[PDB]
């Protein structure tokens, strides 16, 4: 049970349908054959993609906190 | 008295901040017995090189930090 | 610019005790107040203004001219119940 | 509450693509204002209620 | 606790437990990106729960100094 | 809307086609990548829509930071 | 005013982003303008600060 | 530059207390009243709010000003506050 | 002692052996440096040892803040 | 006009005619793309130019610096 | 055993103020710079002398701040 | 692990004044917060533990333990304080 | 190390009335004050000495212990004026 | 500052003289080499003290101004 | 005189690579003498390329550690 | 001057005459662009120019980014 | 005179062949004077070869020490 | 008489800082015996020198 900031975190998660497994797969079926370049090629797409996701993930979680330790430190 | 003598002297001595001594002068001095620039003598074998004084003395001197004195083979001012 | 409107005569009254002087000072004062502070208010959620550097250099200056004026007023009606608070106990 | 709609709204056609340019140059947009918004809100609640407050301690 | 005497799940918990199941394997991005959202709501919660309890002391000193 | 908004919009409007003449380039080119002249015509869209895009943002950051900058002085 | 002569730098810009002649202009604008804003909202609220200081004191 | 100075502004001799009062009074209020406006005018200036060397300038002056208020508000609460003591003791 | 060590020492029993492993690879490495076998896992070794560290590090900084935030409210 | 401004046009008046050269031979070797007297005087040309946008940029970016962080103190 | 008192140059310092020798070589090194961008040996000074004078001036700023906090303070202690 | 020792029955058939139980206490402080301080110090001289990761990591544990203790020994001891002057105080 | 000295003897108080040991007390105090504050700042100027590493390790440590004496001394005679205070307005 | 009564510079000479090595002859592998090592560490040392030192002015200040 | 530990990081390289330190130039001294030997040429270009490989991997080594140790300090705030 | 001019002069005067070795070399080269014996004696000279500037920048900039951390910490 | 690591590392090879750089161009003035003579053809295609391969093998070995240094001296910042 | 004598010491020292007298001297050696320069000798495979 859970907060807002996994609500954010899960917007994310449930937006990428797929890819989380998309990428395992793809390395599972380069790492049999590296010398293909329909494999690397393809691989290439996937992994950018990831390293996307997961930065603009974080960043948006961290702005959602430093919007709320604000709002919470003037409740003095 | 003590109060003008101390101010004027603080005032002298800042004031001679923006006073100089150190005026440069060139002297100009022909050798007698040898050739001013350095030479090369390319040995058939062997390339060698003889540097001439002024090239010593800057290589000696370069990068030193106190004064010159005693070459061998008021006060305040001085 | 558009839909603009100003009040060009006031309506008027006789003065003729401290107690109209009075309530007219209160009266006065509390409209102003009340003005400046709805002001401030839609300052701060229209967001062409909430957003755009010029506008927030105002807004700023108006908190603190109602900042000081509240106080004021609030300190020196403090300071004359005191004084005949004292001359009684006296 | 229009620009607490807009917000969540850009975050979930961003999050339909996260790669997408356009998507995101909006959306740094909605993200920065709410944020500013949110704070001036706050700060000018605070400075109201202080008010108060003193006033209070005035006569106390 | 096992316990109660007669007379659901806090972050508490969820954050212990997120910790636990990270430090076994420090360099998964599922585990780092799960476990940044706990440790940031456990330390607003951590905040906002103190910062209220302080409110409601000084409120009650208050008006017993002004009953001095 | 805001006025941030109006500045991201500024560079919008300022170049008008840029959005839809990279994708109508690539387009183009993914028919035939061989063509030199089509290569050498992607070339400058691509970059100037890179220019574009970094210099939007940078803006945008630059006046978020002067307001947060004000309005810490509220209080 | 500086209001207006940044406003109208950015337009300029706007029309040509890949210009150099345009860049340095801009970046120039933009910093000087950032300082001015800046310094004269810290201005602003030493002097309220001051003014609110002397009411707590006679409090 | 353009620049004046006032020079016979002020009697040394044993006067009244009455008058001692209105002389500082007015003196203190000119003097800020001018620094607060010269204050503000280096801010407006372009050419002296982005200068490294002018701004160094100007950061003494705002302390100063602040710190002298600052002083004459404090010393004047305490005057009175030893009036109000002796009359109501 | 104190929960701030035991923080700390909830990464160091996680991680059993990397402290060890890292010092063998390096010299194992060190003794032929020219290996890309070797290399290959002191790669590794080393990546995993930079992100413990950093992790374990941001983690205290964070518990020491809550408790300095508590500790003045206490007043 | 500030002071960045001024510290700008330092640059600009230190080079007198470098932007109408560069102006200039660019349209002379685009006339006749193979000659290596015009090649070679356009190489230098460019070069030059580069060099100077860039301290340009990196001066004005110190300044700013130093004024901002001064300005920070007067709270 | 207690330290000396030391002694007092009360004079010195609030006549000392005048045109710094620094901001005058970096403005002086900005115009040789200006007017050969391309020199190494010119981009070498300047690198050094505007180093320098970043580091001087933070320095300054921060001390100033300094002294004036605890002059507030004092005051602010009591009232 | 090294050099432990507890004392036992510390107040079961004797009883301190409590004059001499704020000397103790005060003392017991005292010494450890100055030997504390020599530590910290002494690890961040030597070449050979500023350098290394391993040593670097303790060292941030002490300076934090330092820090909340000697702040919490502050706050209680001034709160304490306070309560005796409400007493005492006409 | 440059130039020290130490006061060896202090006078005896059978000659010395209650008020000299205070002024006595007080100049020594206000004049290693204003001689560290200037130290300090010519520190700051001499630019060897603003842009030397090893210098500005010693110039931080100067300006944390006049800060501190400073804070000290503010504090303990409030506290002093406080308790006559308490005693005769009382 | 000392306790009244309480019973109870190296690295910066090496850098020189690392430096002074190096300065004659800045394409020596071996020189560079030691350089890098000295120079890291030298800097490492300074950062840690001076923040170390800050740490402790805070906590005298925070005291003070408690009770003040 | 004291070693810290980037330094001993640093002489666990140049203690493993126990000679190709003089090895080098000493091929370098024979090579010299006789350019057009095949079989100085290909032991040079072994020893020149291993002693390549490891300053380089030296260095790197070193900058790891350092950029380690600074994020930690960074911390004692 | 401060301490920075003299570590970037400890550089200048450690090396003797390059300044002027490699001009003169280079003037001697310009002459007569194709004799291999004063071709590979400025490849030499040159080189070496390179790695001395490099180095004595990069010292320059590590020296000041030590200051300017400890000043950061005055306040 | 002032002379770095790889100024060295030059002259290593210029001081190795002691003679090479005169007997090419005595070889060369001998056989200028008559193009058509078997022992002079002959001599010269050897010394000449050999003259090249020395060239060659000193520019690429400065060049490599060159990189080495760039190398170490990016990891100062 | 202490108070005099204190202050003018201590000023003293602080001024003598100014001055230097750790002064550098020259002085030409010549060599009787033996040759100035390095030598280089050629070996049965390499070279050696005598410094
Ligand atoms: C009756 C006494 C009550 C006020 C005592 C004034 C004591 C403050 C004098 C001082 O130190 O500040 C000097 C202060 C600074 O002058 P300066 O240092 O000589 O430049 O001078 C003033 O500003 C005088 C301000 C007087 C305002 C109080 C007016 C008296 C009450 C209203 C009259 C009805
Ligand atoms: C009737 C008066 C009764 C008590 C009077 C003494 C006032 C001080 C009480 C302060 C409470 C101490 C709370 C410390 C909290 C803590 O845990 O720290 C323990 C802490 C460590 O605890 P541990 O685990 O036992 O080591 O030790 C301390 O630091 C104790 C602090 C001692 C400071 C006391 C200074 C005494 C000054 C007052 C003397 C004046 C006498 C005049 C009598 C009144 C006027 C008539």
């Amino acid at each position: 049970w859970s907060g807002y900031l996994d609500d954010v975190s899960a917007k994310f998660d449930t937006g990428v349908d797929n890819l989380q497994t998309q990428v395992t797969e793809a390395l599972d079926k380069l790492a049999a054959k590296p010398s293909d370049p329909a494999l690397l090629a393809a691989y290439q797409s996937k992994l950018s993609e990831y390293n996307l996701y997961r930065n603009a993930q974080s960043n948006t979680v961290k702005v959602f906190k430093d919007i709320d330790a604000a709002i919470i430190q003037n409740f003095r | 008295y003590v109060d003008m003598v101390v101010n004027a002297a603080t005032m002298m001595d800042k004031q001679n901040d923006g006073i100089e001594l150190g005026r440069q002068k060139i002297g100009v001095m022909r050798l007698n017995n040898t050739f001013v620039g350095d030479r090369t003598y390319n040995l058939r074998d062997q390339k060698m090189v003889i540097p001439g004084i002024a090239t010593a003395i800057e290589r000696l001197l370069q990068g030193e930090e106190q004064p010159l004195g005693n070459i061998v083979s008021m006060s305040l001012q001085e | 610019v558009i839909g603009q409107a100003v009040n060009i005569r006031s309506m008027e009254t006789d003065i003729v005790s401290l107690d109209d002087r009075l309530l007219q000072a209160f009266s006065g004062s509390a409209i102003a107040t009340a003005v400046d502070k709805q002001t401030i208010t839609n300052r701060i959620e229209d967001p062409n203004l909430v957003t755009d550097p010029k506008e927030l250099a105002i807004s700023q200056e108006m908190i603190s001219d109602y900042n000081l004026y509240v106080s004021m007023v609030s300190t020196l009606t403090r300071k004359g119940v005191g004084a005949v608070e004292t001359l009684l106990r006296s």
